[PDB]
């Protein structure tokens, strides 16, 4: 149940190309050969079998730049002994697992003690060990694979330590995994696709990038082999620090991430999936990388299948096919002509302006034909005479003929070139195509994909669908995948050559389509010949000009550009869509719908991303009339030209938000270290009667700089009247609208857009499409924002969530779920160059703007946000969002901790990857407890500093901060109004007298305690006095707090409305406890009294904790601590009764109810056993009255042990500390313990006392090791 | 602890006038101030506030373009600059409080401040005392009628706060670019001309000190 | 833009009766205060956070309520507690005070005392002089005040200026000065002063002549 490693730290050599210089374990004969081949230096960690770090495990090739496999399962432990033998020190962070922050890897604004911080560093020599759990929780979930990916890494400096090759491998599996690997079967080969960059590594000081498999470039990976007709299983793990992604195909094959078909591997920075292929062919494969940006021409190695010896449930396939339908396959009946014609982008053309942006790519002129082009389709004809054309269609231009096909079907694509070149025919995704009737290939074709049909030929190809190419029950009935031709690619696609595919299941047939294309007609063979017919001069030349270039990269939908497609569709009728992006375009499209929402992995999202050569396929339920627009989401593009739009049109309460739109003045980081700045945010208010932004607090105080929460059920209503202040005109869009069915005649384009310093209102009903699966959580998060220019005032502040909470779950009057303390982070990054209020920020007097750059959760900058503090055992839910251009794809981990999500099946993750605009909800329940961090794990963002701490804390953390016996020292309390010699100082509860109290005439009195430390808090104990025989106290009050110093603010816990009111106390004599479930976090709070009784009379005591939550009952009174781990020397043994030292435990009665020694001397003792290690902070003492005689311990030593025999007594000052105890049998005695000690065995020794020996305990602690 | 303003001005229409209002008896940076506007009619009137930490004012709706706020940490004051002086500023102004934390109220007022729209001289006074009517009773009435003087008003009480009791001090109606007042006191047939009373008016903008006695013909 | 209305505007009490008043607003609040100016004193702190009262408040006052209409009850009014009321809020900006309120106790029809005084020494050489007038100790304030010299009477001139309702009695006092010149004087005979009240249906008055005292 425990495993053992060790490693260490070593810089090398290493050149990207040869191999076989990974293996410096013992020297060799190669120095003089110093010739190009190229090199660097690099550091990594290295593998040792024993402890002393000197026996070095040898590797194998197909690893590379990938540290030793570590593995380990649930129920476990890990103890790996670092140690550092390079030049610059390392760490260690870990994800997946489970540490004890005297193991994380990093320090932040963590208020934690140093002896958990040396982790943080390992420098040279020396050591360092770790230890990881592997918890409970860790474990993997059900529809998960037998194995989960997951890594670990120094987190010293982030940029330079992931391209210095600081990297390593760290699955973890279920109890599950100790059998018999079948050693010649699973294999399960790990990869890294990392981007390595010289540039800013460790030591480098117009360096080299460089894109790498493991430290492979350019089809340099050996030592890859899988057995034959057996699968294997995938560890991809995704680095690089720069952004960017890397959408992996492998030559022949498909993938099985999650429970979907995938042919592309979309990697994206730093991406844990598990994928698993079979390897059903023999030989020689190739793995590259599909980016139409080749500086990706290292992003590929060499794949060798080949046989093997002598199928183990190994999570076997699972895709499963075979007769639950009637009909069979019918072999289909298709002819196509790769023809020449001339296109319009835009048929429905109009204005010949000059500023226009759709005039450089579309008015035609002297020199730019911008409109027309002459290129080559797809055509579909009826017959083998290729004469008679099949009816083309709008809506479905520039394309070939739809080609459908089920499981098992038969697709005749009979292919005759009529062009002034040879052009090819083939599918994608589809693992099977070969000549009709023949098997056998033409003359020195060692591949048919890129064989040229020549200007006349009339070619038999025959495509037959198998199952592993489709899809698995869980994915949609019909995946998504191209044809078109391969002789020559990028050009061909260019040209005008592009078809469809589909892959469906049995148990306008299938819709209309939509491709997304980047059509490059500056590398079209029909270039130099759309000059000679249409341009009306010949000798232009002179084109070497980046804007000739963007006169004609037409980008287009299908093949229209410009709201120039205007495709229909009534209301209430439903349609599949298949959708894709082929062309140049480089990086993903993050489409989105206009006012509408669909459904992706039977998911509801609110935005689509869209990998290069990748085919998602959606469907959405219209029932939104009007006329909607499209859209890309991602910048310049749009403008340029893709648009397209839609023209729909037909043929128990309700919550009430209130919400404007306001303009603060932000600053990210006054901390750490300004200048502040100018946004526009949305804020919640009260009325119509715009006075009075209702108040965020606690609850929402993490927000910031997000808009707020709109809480809203299914079935009910939402309406929302929103006022807009401002300068400038935004609008209030959720895609979630449901306009009703308003003005027919013709369809009208949606207005929305309100002037500034006007009102309008939006009242629809939630549907149950916005509502969250029964296979999700409980409440699905949704986007909203302006649609003004949803780029530009989307870097200016406004942006927050609708929450679609589900069932009879959002309760109370409260209007939240109150069974989940939910929170929402949003990763994004921040120029304020594209702001409507840059101009004005001119604050200065009278050039890089690389400050400008805000790398910022939520607003804030290296761990500036505060109002993240969460329960222990709480279940929390978090939404991560990410939005802007396309650099963030932001890298979502929480310090340590492990999170599950929801799409059809509940999988588990460290690591997301927030592609922009997907909204997606996860759940996680945390364990450990203390400050942890909220990072972007893209190297390039921690250090600008997209960071935030978020504090866990003891719900069972309640000891007197020090009001009673004066730990709370005299100067440390303050106060304004006083009266006469009734001081804030007697304030100390349970304390009688003359005065005994502090009181004031005055009326706005208050009173002031300086906990001189971040201290938690977790109540109130509130009393009064008597002055003879008038009771006074306080009868009402609320409360404040602070920080630093003046960033004074109140308390409005528990949402109640403007603030919490307190109430206090009612008698004399009588004590109130005031709790609060969302604790305080301060060291300023005062207490502002509102009612008192004839005067503001107060004594009173504070119940908290420290920052770190150590001072905890371990089980000593709660029974949780076992009586075979309690004991001493001897007990009072006897027949009237028995004082075991199992009877010792603090306020546990009965007749025999404490410890008692059979002799009464300074010299015995009582032992407690932990079975484990534990930290330790305090003892509190008790003792006992039986029948009328008083029995308690005046004073005792405490020493402490690992073992059970030498002993280390508790030393301060000089000398040992004689802790004082009781002088009563009742009340207990806490001794806070300075220093606390690290242990697992304490003792407790008697000097004094009074009649007999007698006590009861419980000792105030917290887990550690 | 109390907040003494400064006595009033008086300007003409459109000008630069500074007032203060120094502190009590405590820390005055750590608390918040506000100014009121009081008329001769409306019940109250706000003017701002200022976070006096380190100096951050703010403003009210009806007041706006010609007025402002400064600061004196030195003597714990602050100040009410009003220029572009219109003529129906003619109202009382205030010093306020609200305490150092939540919800900003009131807590103590000061002295006022009003001479708006003004036009006329200044003057000392012109003190006339009174005589009886011959003879009857024990329950006579006496006065210190004074008429003729501006910027209001004087020192007016009797011997100079000592004996003095049952006084109605009556309203100086406005007549007619000049103020008028009267005095008021009633005697029992046992004190007067026996009590020297003596009646004092001491103007304030003239530094002047009239004291008249009272005798009968 | 918070608006708080005042209700009532001022009401006839009596020394000893239990008397609320109101004071509904627009916008809606949490948290209400009150001031009372004692006859345009400096004001001064009553009721703050919603029903509390300050310290020197005889207890015979209270009030509360929340949100839209908050109010300020006395159980037994007195003479004393007799002044002006306004109502301040703060929940937003600006921070709108009430319009008014105000006082008049019991009490019953009082009797106007009366006295006539005459020009002075060094006053009778300055173009004239002044003949001041009394009426101390009166209720209700309603009045009327004319004069009447032998025959020839003169209704400008009078500098009629009233008081406030008082504390030891809850009376009203009045003012009244008219003069002419010094031909006047020795000119003519008479010199009378009047005092219509709701009292007395012939006026409460005293006598005239140049000469004579
Ligand atoms: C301010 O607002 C906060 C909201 O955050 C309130 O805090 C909650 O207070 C309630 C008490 O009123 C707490 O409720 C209790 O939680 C316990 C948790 O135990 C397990 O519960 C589920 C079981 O499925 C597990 O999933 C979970 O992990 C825990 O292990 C429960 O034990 C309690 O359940 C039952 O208790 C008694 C039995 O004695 C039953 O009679 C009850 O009917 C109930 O079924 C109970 O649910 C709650 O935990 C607090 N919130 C959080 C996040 O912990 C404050 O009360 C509120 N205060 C004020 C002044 O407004
Ligand atoms: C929203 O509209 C109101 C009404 O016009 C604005 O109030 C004006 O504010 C300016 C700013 O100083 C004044 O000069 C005008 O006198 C005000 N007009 C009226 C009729 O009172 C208000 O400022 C507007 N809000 C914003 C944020 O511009
Ligand atoms: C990989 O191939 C590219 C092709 O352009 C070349 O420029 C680069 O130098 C090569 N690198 C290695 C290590 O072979
Ligand atoms: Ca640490
Ligand atoms: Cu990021
Ligand atoms: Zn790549």
């Amino acid at each position: 149940a425990i495993r053992r490693y060790y490693l260490g730290a070593v810089e090398l050599s290493w050149d990207y190309r040869q191999s076989e210089l990974l293996r410096e374990l013992h020297v060799d004969t190669r120095f003089p050969a110093t010739a190009p081949s190229v090199l660097y230096k690099k550091t990594v960690f290295v593998e040792f079998t024993d402890q002393l770090f000197s026996v070095a495990r040898p590797r194998p090739p197909w690893m590379g730049l990938l540290g030793p496999t570590i593995q380990a399962e649930v129920y476990d432990t890990v103890v790996v002994t670092l140690k550092n033998m390079a030049s610059h020190p390392v760490s260690l962070h870990a994800v997946g697992v489970s540490f004890w922050k005297s193991s994380e890897g990093a320090e932040y604004e963590d208020h934690t003690s140093q002896r958990e911080k040396e982790d943080d560093k390992v420098l040279p020599g020396k050591s360092q060990t770790y230890v990881w759990q592997v918890l409970k929780e860790n474990g993997p979930t059900a529809s998960d694979p037998p194995c989960l990916t997951y890594s670990y890494l120094s987190h010293v400096d982030l940029v330079k330590d992931l391209n210095s090759g600081l990297i390593g491998a760290l699955l973890v599996c279920r109890e599950g995994s100790l059998t018999r690997e079948r050693t010649q079967n699973l294999h399960e080969f790990v990869l890294l696709f990392a981007v390595f960059d010289e540039g800013k590594s460790w030591h480098s000081a117009a360096q080299p990038a460089m894109h790498t498999v493991n430290g492979y470039v350019n089809r340099s990976l050996p030592g890859l082999i899988g057995c034959h007709k057996k699968s294997v299983y995938w560890h991809v793990i995704g680095m690089g620090t720069s952004p960017e992604v890397h959408s992996i195909f492998l030559e022949g094959h498909t993938f099985l991430v999650r429970h979907h078909r995938q042919a592309s591997l979309e990697i994206s920075p730093l991406t844990f999936l598990t994928a698993q292929t079979f390897l059903m062919d023999l030989g020689q494969f190739l793995l590259f990388c599909h980016i139409s940006s080749h500086h990706h021409g290292g992003m590929e190695a060499h794949v060798r299948v080949e046989s093997c010896a002598e199928d183990g449930d190994d999570v076997s396939p699972f895709i499963q096919i075979r007769s639950v339908a009637k009909k069979h396959p019918k072999t289909w009946v298709h002819y196509i002509a790769a023809e020449e014609e001339d296109w319009d982008y835009a048929p429905l053309v109009l204005a010949p302006d000059d500023r226009s942006y759709k005039s450089q790519y579309l008015n035609n002129g002297p020199q730019r034909i911008g409109r027309k082009y002459k290129k080559v389709r797809f055509m579909a004809y009826t017959d083998e005479t290729f004469k008679t054309r099949e009816a083309i269609q709008h809506e479905s231009g520039i394309l070939g003929p739809l080609l459908y096909g089920e499981v098992g079907d038969t697709l005749l694509i009979i292919f005759k070139n009529q062009a002034s070149r040879p052009y090819n025919i083939y599918p994608h995704g589809i693992t099977d195509v070969r000549p009709l009737y023949s098997r056998r290939l033409p003359k020195g074709v060692k591949h048919l994909k890129d064989f040229p049909i020549l200007p006349g030929e009339i070619f038999k190809y025959k495509w037959t669908v198998t199952v592993e190419d489709g899809p698995t029950k869980s994915d949609p009935r019909c995946l998504t995948r191209y044809y078109s031709s391969f002789v020559n690619m990028e050009r061909d696609l260019a040209s005008g050559l592009i078809g469809p595919l589909l892959i469906c299941y049995k148990e306008s047939d299938k819709r209309n389509v939509i491709l997304f294309s980047v059509f490059d007609e500056n590398r079209s063979w029909y270039l130099t010949e759309n000059i000679q017919r249409f341009l009306p001069n010949p000798a232009g030349v002179q084109l070497e000009d980046p804007e000739f270039q963007a006169s004609n990269i037409m980008h287009s939908i299908n093949g229209y550009v410009f709201d120039s497609l205007q495709l229909s569709v009534c209301l209430h009728e439903v349609a599949y869509w298949y959708i894709l992006s082929i062309g140049a375009q480089t990086d993903f499209l993050s489409v989105f719908f206009s006012g509408y929402t669909f459904k992706h992995k039977m998911v509801y999202e609110d935005t689509l991303t869209l990998f290069p050569f990748s085919g998602e396929t959606v469907f959405m339920s219209m029932e939104n009339p009007g006329l909607w627009i499209l859209g890309c989401h991602n910048s310049d593009f749009r403008n340029r030209g893709m648009t397209a739009l839609l023209k729909v049109s037909s043929c128990k309460r309700t919550r009430h938000y209130f919400i404007a739109a306001v303009e603060q003045l932000w600053d990210y980081g006054m901390s750490e270290s300004v200048p502040r700045f100018k946004k526009v945010v949305f804020r919640e208010f009260a009325d119509g009667s715009f006075t009075q932004p209702s108040y965020r607090g606690e609850l929402n105080k993490h927000l910031g700089l997000l808009g707020p929460y709109i809480r809203a059920e299914v079935e009910d209503n939402i309406m929302v009247t929103f006022k807009n202040q401002a300068s400038r005109p935004y609008s209030f869009y959720s895609s979630l609208i449901s306009y009703p069915d308003d003005q027919e005649q013709g369809a009208e384009p949606r207005h929305n857009f309100v002037q500034p310093n006007e009102t309008r209102t939006y009242f629809w009903k939630v549907q149950h499409h916005m509502a969250p699966t029964e296979d999700e959580f409980d409440c699905k998060a949704w986007a909203y924002f302006s649609d003004v220019d949803l780029e530009k005032d989307v870097h200016s502040g406004l942006i927050g969530p609708l929450l679609i909470c589900r069932a009879n779950t959002l309760n109370a009057a409260h209007g939240r779920q109150v069974t989940v303390q939910e929170f929402a982070l949003f990763f994004t990054i921040f120029d304020e160059t594209k702001s409507w209020y840059f101009t004005e920020n001119v604050e200065r007097n009278c050039t890089l703007k690389e400050n400008y750059r805000f790398h910022a959760i939520n607003g804030y900058v290296m761990d500036t946000l505060p109002g993240l503090v969460m329960a222990q055992n709480q279940r929390i839910r978090w939404y991560l969002l990410s939005m802007g251009s396309n650099e963030n794809i932001h890298s979502i981990h929480f310090s340590g901790h492990v999170f599950s999500v929801r799409k059809k099946e509940e999988y588990k993750m460290a690591v997301y990857n927030l592609y922009p605009g997907v909204f997606e909800t996860v759940e996680m329940l945390p364990s450990k407890v203390g400050i942890w961090r909220i990072e972007c794990l893209i190297g390039e963002h921690l250090q600008a500093g997209m960071s935030t701490t978020f504090l866990v804390y003891s719900k069972k953390c309640q000891t007197p901060l020090g009001m009673a016996s004066g730990h709370i020292r005299d100067f440390q309390i303050t106060a304004s109004g006083q009266y006469g010699q009734w001081a804030p100082k007697l304030a100390r509860l349970h304390y009688s007298g003359s005065i005994n109290a502090w009181s004031t005439k005055e009326p706005f009195s208050w009173i002031k305690v300086d906990l001189l430390a971040p201290m938690i808090i977790h109540g109130i104990k509130t009393q009064g006095a008597r002055q003879k025989f008038s009771s006074l106290y306080i009868s009402q009050f609320i409360i404040m707090y602070s920080l630093d110093g003046k960033k004074w603010q109140t308390y409005r816990g528990n949402s109640t409305g403007t603030l919490m009111v307190f109430f206090g106390n009612v008698d004399s004599s009588g004590i109130k406890h005031n709790i609060f479930n969302p604790p305080i976090i301060a060291r300023y709070i005062r207490l502002h009294p509102t009612h008192y009784s004839i005067r503001s009379t107060l004594r009173m005591e504070l119940m908290g904790c420290d920052l770190n939550s150590c001072s905890m009952p371990l089980g000593m009174e709660s029974k949780a601590i076992s009586d075979a781990q309690i004991t001493a020397s001897s007990y009072f043994t006897n027949m009237f009764a028995t004082w075991s030292p199992s009877k010792a435990r603090l306020h546990l009665q009965g007749r025999s109810n404490a410890w008692r020694p059979q002799v009464n001397n300074p010299k015995e003792w009582l032992q407690v056993d932990f079975q484990k290690t534990m930290k330790v902070t305090g003892v509190t003492t008790q003792g006992v009255k039986s029948l009328l005689t008083s029995m308690y311990v005046k004073e005792f030593l405490i020493s402490s042990s690992q073992d059970g025999h030498q002993w280390t007594l508790f030393f301060q000052n000089g000398k040992v500390k004689v802790f004082q105890g009781n002088q009563d049998s009742f009340t207990p005695v806490v001794n806070s313990l300075d220093p606390p000690l690290l242990t697992r065995y304490l003792r407790i020794h008697p000097q004094s006392w009074v009649h007999q020996i007698a006590l009861r305990m419980e000792v105030l602690g917290c887990e550690a090791q | 602890i109390q907040l003494v303003q400064s006595g009033p001005e008086l300007k003409k229409p459109g000008e630069t006038v500074k007032i203060s209002c120094k502190a009590s008896g405590y820390t005055f940076t750590d608390y918040s101030m506000h100014w009121v506007k009081q008329a001769p009619g409306k019940g109250l009137k706000w003017m701002g506030w200022i976070n006096t930490e380190t100096g951050e004012p703010t403003y009210a709706d009806d007041f706006k373009g010609r007025f402002a706020f400064s600061l004196e940490t030195s003597a714990s004051s602050a100040y009410l600059q009003i220029n572009n002086l219109k003529n129906e500023d003619t109202a009382t102004y205030f010093c306020a409080r609200c305490g150092n934390y939540v919800d900003y109220a009131i807590d103590y007022w000061g002295q006022g401040t009003s001479v708006t729209v003004s036009s006329a001289k200044t003057t000392a006074p012109s003190v006339y005392p009174l005589a009886p009517v011959c003879t009857t009773g024990s329950s006579v009435t006496l006065g210190c009628l004074v008429k003729g003087y501006f910027p209001e008003p004087v020192t007016l009480t009797w011997n100079s706060g000592s004996l003095s009791s049952g006084v109605h001090t009556f309203p100086a109606v406005l007549q007619s670019d000049l103020y008028t007042l009267s005095s008021s006191v009633t005697v029992t047939s046992s004190t007067w001309p026996s009590q020297s009373i003596t009646c004092n008016v001491a103007h304030p903008a003239s530094s002047t000190k009239v004291d008249k006695k009272i005798e009968p013909r | 833009e918070n608006v708080l209305t005042q209700s009532p505007a001022i009401m006839s009490a009596s020394l000893g009766e239990k008397v609320t008043m109101s004071c509904r607003a627009t916008s809606s609040v949490n948290y209400m205060y009150w001031y009372q100016q004692k006859s345009d004193a400096s004001p001064k702190l009553w009721i703050f956070f919603t029903s509390s009262l300050a310290p020197g408040v005889p207890a015979r006052f209270s009030g509360s309520g929340s949100g839209n209409s908050y109010s300020l009850t006395i159980s037994s009014v007195e003479g004393e507690a007799a002044a002006t009321y306004y109502c301040q809020q703060f929940t937003s900006s600006p921070f709108g005070s009430g319009t008014k309120l105000e006082i008049k106790a019991k009490r019953a029809d009082a009797a106007p005392t009366v006295s006539i005084f005459p020009p002075s020494s060094e006053q009778l050489t300055s173009g004239g002089a002044s003949v001041v007038c009394f009426l101390n100790n009166f209720y209700p304030k309603d009045i009327n005040v004319k004069w009447k010299i032998d025959g020839s009477e003169r209704q400008n001139g009078v500098l009629n200026s009233w008081t406030d309702q008082d504390s030891k009695d809850s009376t009203y006092s009045m003012s009244s000065t008219l003069t002419l010149t010094k031909d006047e004087y020795e000119r003519h005979n008479s010199y009378t002063c009047e005092a219509t009240h709701s009292t007395k249906t012939s006026p409460i008055v005293k006598s005239f002549n140049r000469n004579e005292c």
